[PDB]
């Protein structure tokens, strides 16, 4: 890391990184006009300007741990999708501390994201138009689609994580911190995901979960973006299936089974459920309730898989030909599905892929 | 998380009280409306 003033009189740090994909071999990187746009306890997220193309760039700087246990940077080598925001260079640095190792990830920026477009919503006692909240969840799902094809499950969907631009309303995955390729038969840890987000099979304790726990975080999101708020605001990880189960009603028996089974034989409080139209307000669009409810079940195998949603009705006006975005300009891109991504379920790009756009 | 025979313990009692709390509701609405 060296530095210099470059015309205009700006502070130009200068690194050597690695590219996030292609060859490795590493190249002088340069940028300058640094400000901090996010935080962690063991980070900073940094804007700042390459040097050589003018670009908007984020640096996520992530403090180094041996017991941290962090795949987020082999994970972002591996992806390339339009959904998840992708990795331009990595490269480490130290603080001003002795033996502060930081791994720097240079990421495409993107300006917003899904959680404060929605707070700035809620904040207008508003409500996003359904048309966003369509494109969103498609986008999400999709960017689930393929990362679950690796067997790579995120474990942290949530709003703050969804990077948007909201001139071309394009989504972006982002935040692999906690992500990890889920091997059949190798546990994981169980407290994981942000709470208002997390599962009812993690709260139960369950280690051998798969990566429909995505589905029920983003059953969570759709949820929040109709209600305005956290469908499922938990004070602990136990109130948290509390306030799940004061929803959806006690689990049954073969629900329970389902996510743990070491809980089969217990005899639990019958709380009754609210119904599903009572839980949104009375002029949420109904399919948007319809899909909620198949992606916030107990039974893990029986929420859709993320290609199954993006078929969801509730998407159909994505797949009209006619459809384009209320400010004027077309959709972002939407039915160019890789066979990676395709991978789980193959013959549903017939469904995925209306003829308009195979032409 | 943690013993399962201890968690559905914790978790029971929390599921009580809400059936208490939802029953104490009714019972407020009841006393309201005789007002
Ligand atoms: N590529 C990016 N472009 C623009 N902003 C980003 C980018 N990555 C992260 N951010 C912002 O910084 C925040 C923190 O980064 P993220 O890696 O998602 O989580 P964490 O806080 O755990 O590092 C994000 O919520 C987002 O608001
Ligand atoms: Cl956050
Ligand atoms: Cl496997
Ligand atoms: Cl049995
Ligand atoms: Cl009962
Ligand atoms: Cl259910
Ligand atoms: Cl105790
Ligand atoms: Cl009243
Ligand atoms: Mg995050």
């Amino acid at each position: 890391m060296k530095v210099s003033r470059d015309k205009d009189g700006s502070k130009v740090t200068t690194v050597v990184a690695t590219p996030g994909q292609g060859p490795d071999r590493p190249q002088e990187v340069s940028y300058t006009d640094t400000k901090v746009i996010g935080n962690g306890s063991f980070g900073v997220v940094y804007q700042a300007k390459l040097c050589d193309s003018g670009e908007l760039v984020a640096i996520k700087k992530v403090l180094q741990d041996k017991r941290f246990k962090n795949r987020e940077l082999q994970i972002m080598r591996k992806l390339d999708h339009c959904n998840i925001v992708r990795l331009r260079y990595f490269f480490y640095s130290s603080g001003e501390k002795k033996d502060e190792v930081y791994l720097n990830l240079v990421l495409d920026y993107v300006p917003e994201t899904v959680y404060r477009v929605a707070r700035h919503y809620s904040r207008a006692k508003q409500t996003l138009p359904v048309i966003y909240v369509k494109l969103y969840m498609y986008q999400l799902f999709r960017s689930l689609a393929y990362i679950h094809s690796f067997g790579i499950c995120h474990r942290d969907i949530k709003p703050q994580n969804l990077l948007l631009d909201p001139d071309t309303a394009v989504l972006k995955l982002c935040d692999f911190g906690s992500a990890k390729q889920l091997v059949r038969g190798e546990p994981n840890v169980s407290y994981i995901c942000s709470r208002y987000y997390r599962a009812p099979e993690l709260i139960f304790g369950a280690t051998d979960y798969t990566s429909s726990i995505d589905v029920w975080s983003a059953g969570c999101v759709l949820a929040e973006l109709l209600l305005g708020q956290p469908i499922f605001p938990g004070d602990s990880g136990v109130d948290q299936l509390v306030e799940i189960i004061k929803v959806l009603g006690t689990p049954t028996r073969e629900q329970i089974r389902e996510m743990n089974p070491n809980y089969t034989e217990f005899k639990f409080p019958q709380i009754k459920a609210h119904p599903w139209t009572k839980v949104f307000r009375p002029r949420t669009p109904p399919e948007a309730i319809a899909l909620c409810s198949r992606l916030l079940e107990y039974t893990p195998t029986a929420r859709l898989t993320p290609l199954e949603a993006c078929a969801h009705s509730f998407f159909d006006e994505l797949r009209d030909p006619n459809v384009k975005l209320p400010n004027g300009r077309d959709t972002p891109a939407l039915f160019n599905f890789t066979t990676q991504e395709l991978s789980s379920n193959p013959p549903l790009a017939t469904i995925l892929i209306p003829p308009h756009a195979r032409h | 998380g943690v013993e399962p025979q201890k968690f559905a313990e914790e978790l029971i009692h929390r599921l009580e009280a809400v059936q208490r709390t939802r029953e104490a509701e009714e019972k407020l609405e009841e006393r309201l409306k005789r007002v």
